[PDB]
RNA sequence: AAAAAAUUAAGGUAUGUAUU
RNA sequence: GGAGGUCAACAUCAAGAACUGUGGGCGCCUAUAGAACUUAUAACGAACAUGGUUCUUGCCUUUUACCAGAAC
């Protein structure tokens, strides 16, 4: 991804470089109009928000010195397995 | 309409005409009913071919009757092009339908008519808008309105065509009339955004499949807020592995204990899970 | 403040138009876009305001753009309520005479004008023509005398302040042979059992009951049933055939009076 | 949805575009708040490590870069387009509209195979290709 | 002199090279 | 000053008894806001159209079309 990290265009349009190919009073009034009706006319956040506040405290140290990838299940291995039993096939007999 | 009625309270709008007209814009007048309906005619039939114009469809045309046609037999890929949507067809059968009967009007006024056929051509056209137009081919639900004048139709003949009673005269128009009157107070404003919308774009161009989804953003946010900026990316990635990993564990009842985590963190996952088995 | 003027500036600008017509006015934002939005809406004015077939013309009051870009017919039709019915049971009348006088009745074709054919202009093609007369009734004179002097006026009282409100032509009020003239005209489109006692089960209490119950009157409107279900019926003694005795239809027109 | 990286201007979109040279550019045109243009970036974000070898994924947003709208005429929460040595590729799910990708997709078996699909008859130069599964019923 | 209508639309784009 | 203004702007808009809060005038009176109950939803309009959501009937399991009931 070096692209990514470099930041700067020439003062481009993006159509043209690569080649691309494609496959004031009436307002004013009418956004009077609407306003004449705005005018007239989470949760989860909650529940947890309360949460994030009290994590504030954890010191950078201990936000370094966390295990990194526990696995609980062995889900890799039973995979393989479960991918190698059922590779092939067989013709049945005569 | 007896057992559902409405009820509205609108302090909030002054009306679209008498907004419409203030600035320099606007003028006003009188004139000959007939001729503002020839104007209106006329008007349509530009703004249409306009957007029509704009939108590239330069092998279809309309007539004066407001029926589009081709004007060489297009290819598959130009039809697909042309293909227009209902809106702007619903438009268009409305256009056709005044049209019809403005002219009326006009032969009225050159004197080729008779004011008693006159009344029983605007009393025909009303009833037999579905056939005259077919407007109904972009709304089905215009059916209401096209059965009601039939049934109008039915009842006012019993009562003055059963004496004397055979062919035309008849002329009485009233009901029939209301009935598209408030048939077109009912759409105009669907019209007027679909309308709206396309100029603007001429000018500018729980549940479970939710819920599950939406949880784990809200918590990764929350603990990818709290991160100490040196380090956030890196320390995130193996947070939303833990949450994957405690979520199998709930699944297979693996109770998903973890040597050294702060505790803070573990009972926010805790807290998760117990919200998304739920 | 907000001034009205001649019409002869609208014809003028319509006449400078037509030349502009069409494709070449694409640029337009401030006039054309905003104009033709509302021109749906314009449409509704006008087919309301239609002339009635007792008027030669209706000359009405419009709000046009200044580019030509679209006319909305600014008035509304305030009518007087029992003239109104008058009127139109008059030409009820008129129709069933002109009916009986002759046998071939010509309806009009249709698609009045040809596809490729363009519009006619109403200032050269139209403003000479004439009216030719309309409808209208041989009313007697001596009878409606008081009716007869401006039945027929876009006003049916043009304004009299005795008679009428004002020139706004909200409110009104007349003289007892004005009323009884008036109600003797209207007569023929107007006829109703008038007491109360006819529609026994024909009111709208009714109705909403018979929907309730999903139990129409014969002549009725019948709807779906409101409540879903009539699965349960379940014997038992005190619903038992032997238990019960049995005269009487128990028709659905008890149901809904009680 | 960190898994998979996001472009912040339309330059980043055509260099990414022109020097991936062996494998598909895939991209999600839709903005961050929508409820299905979330929903998609889950059903890529667990599928991009898996094709990491013929395909690569990115992520932008109609708010972030609007200069692509017109050309490309973006319209609805979100849009799948894809690309190989510059050439936009096209592909019939059925649906009616070639170009591009709207609806869903329902399993990541399914989209991997559309991947799959559009990468081997794209090698070939062919500019159609047909999805095997085709939902015009579903969108 | 025995009898015709009351149903509408999108899901239909061949690649590919050459010329403009 | 008066009537009329098919001229506009700005507010409100069923009625009634009773509770609470604010402001003004000399415990009382008047105005405004909120909640509850009644009338019959006697009608702000003797008029009545479209759309969204959620449910329940028919569906190609598709629409920028619908069928006919419900509530918001």
């Amino acid at each position: 991804p070096s692209f990514l990290d470099q930041e700067p265009p020439a003062g481009y349009v993006p159509g043209i470089g690569r080649g691309a190919t494609g496959f004031k009073t009436l307002e004013l009034k009418l956004a009077q109009k609407k306003k004449k009706r705005a005018n007239e006319k989470s949760n989860v956040k909650r529940q947890f928000a309360d949460l994030k506040e009290s994590l504030a405290a954890v010191t950078e140290s201990e936000w370094m010195d966390i295990p990194d990838a526990t696995d609980f299940t062995r889900r890799n291995k039973r995979n393989r397995i479960q991918e190698q039993l059922n590779r092939k096939t067989y013709a049945a007999p005569d | 309409n007896e057992l559902h009625p409405t009820l509205p309270t609108n302090h909030n709008k002054t009306k679209l005409l008498k907004s419409l007209k203030n600035t320099k814009y606007f003028q006003q007048t009188t004139i000959d009913w007939v001729e503002a309906g020839l104007q209106l005619c006329r008007q349509g039939h530009n703004m249409l071919n306009l957007l029509i114009h704009r939108k590239g469809l330069t092998y279809l045309h309309l007539d004066y009757n407001f029926n589009l046609k081709p004007t060489k037999t297009l290819t598959t890929k130009e039809r697909k092009k042309s293909r227009l949507g209902n809106s702007f067809h619903l438009m268009r059968e409305l256009l056709k339908m005044m049209k019809l009967i403005v002219d009326t009007h006009v032969q009225f006024r050159l004197g080729n008519v008779d004011a008693f056929q006159l009344a029983d051509g605007i009393h025909y056209i009303l009833n037999h808008i579905g056939q005259l137009t077919g407007i109904y081919r972009y709304k089905y639900k215009v059916m209401h309105q096209i059965r009601a004048c039939k049934d109008l139709k039915h009842i006012i003949y019993y009562k003055f065509n059963k004496n004397l009673g055979k062919g035309p005269g008849c002329g009485f128009w009233q009901p029939a009339w209301r009935v598209w009157l408030n048939f077109l107070r009912g759409t105009i404003p669907l019209l007027e955004r679909y309308i709206g919308n396309l100029i603007t774009r001429q000018f500018e161009g729980r549940l479970d499949a939710y819920y599950d989804l939406e949880l784990r953003n809200s918590v990764m946010d929350d603990i990818l807020e709290m991160m100490p900026e040196s380090i956030r990316q890196k320390k995130a990635r193996t947070i939303l592995q833990h949450l994957s990993e405690a979520w199998r564990c709930w699944k297979a009842n693996i109770p998903w204990d973890v040597p050294g985590m702060p505790a803070p963190i573990k009972k926010i996952i805790e807290r998760y899970i117990k919200s998304k088995a739920d | 403040p907000k001034a009205e003027m001649p019409p002869e500036h609208l014809r003028k600008i319509i006449n400078t138009h037509s030349d502009m017509a069409s494709k070449m006015y694409n640029t337009d934002k401030k006039a054309f876009l905003g104009a033709l939005k509302y021109l749906p809406h314009a449409i509704l004015k006008l087919l309301e305001n239609m002339p009635h077939p007792w008027e030669q013309a209706k000359e009405v009051k419009v709000l046009y753009h200044t580019s030509g870009a679209i006319t909305f017919v600014n008035e509304t039709p305030r009518v007087i309520e029992p003239v109104y019915t008058a009127q139109w049971s008059a030409t009820w009348i008129a129709m069933r005479r002109e009916k009986r006088d002759r046998t071939h009745f010509k309806r009009m074709r249709f698609p009045p004008f040809d596809d490729d054919e363009p519009p006619l202009s109403y200032e050269q093609h139209i403003e000479n023509i004439e009216p030719l007369d309309p409808i209208n009734l041989p009313l007697d004179s001596q009878d409606d005398e008081y009716v007869k002097d401006w039945l027929y006026d876009s006003r049916p009282l043009e304004e009299d302040s005795k008679k009428v409100n004002g020139t706004s032509y909200k409110k009104w009020s007349f003289d007892l042979p004005e009323m009884s003239n008036l109600y003797r005209l209207s007569t023929p489109l107007r006829d109703e059992v008038t007491d109360k006692n006819y529609y026994y089960l024909f009111d709208k209490k009714s109705f909403f009951n018979g929907k309730a119950l999903n139990n129409a009157i014969p002549g009725g409107p019948k709807f779906e049933p409101l409540y879903p279900r009539e699965e349960e019926e379940d014997y038992n003694e005190f619903n038992s055939i032997d238990r019960v005795i049995f005269r009487v239809p128990i028709r659905s027109e008890y149901k809904v009076a009680f | 949805s960190v898994l998979l990286p996001q472009l912040r201007t339309g330059w980043h979109v055509d260099q990414a575009i022109v020097t991936e040279t062996k494998r598909l550019v895939v991209i999600r045109f839709g903005r961050k708040n929508d409820r299905q243009c979330m929903i998609m970036d889950e059903l890529l974000s667990s599928i991009a490590e898996r094709v990491r070898n013929f395909a690569v994924i990115y992520l932008c947003d109609i708010d972030e870069v609007s200069d692509f709208d017109e050309m490309y005429e973006l319209t609805d929460p979100m849009t799948v387009m894809f690309f190989y040595h510059n050439k936009h590729m096209m592909c019939d799910f059925g649906t009616g509209n070639n170009n591009k990708l709207n609806f869903i997709v329902d399993d990541k078996q399914e989209m991997i195979d559309i991947l799959e699909t559009i990468f081997r008859g794209a090698r070939k130069n062919k500019g159609l290709v047909v999805s095997p599964y085709d939902y015009n019923h579903k969108r």
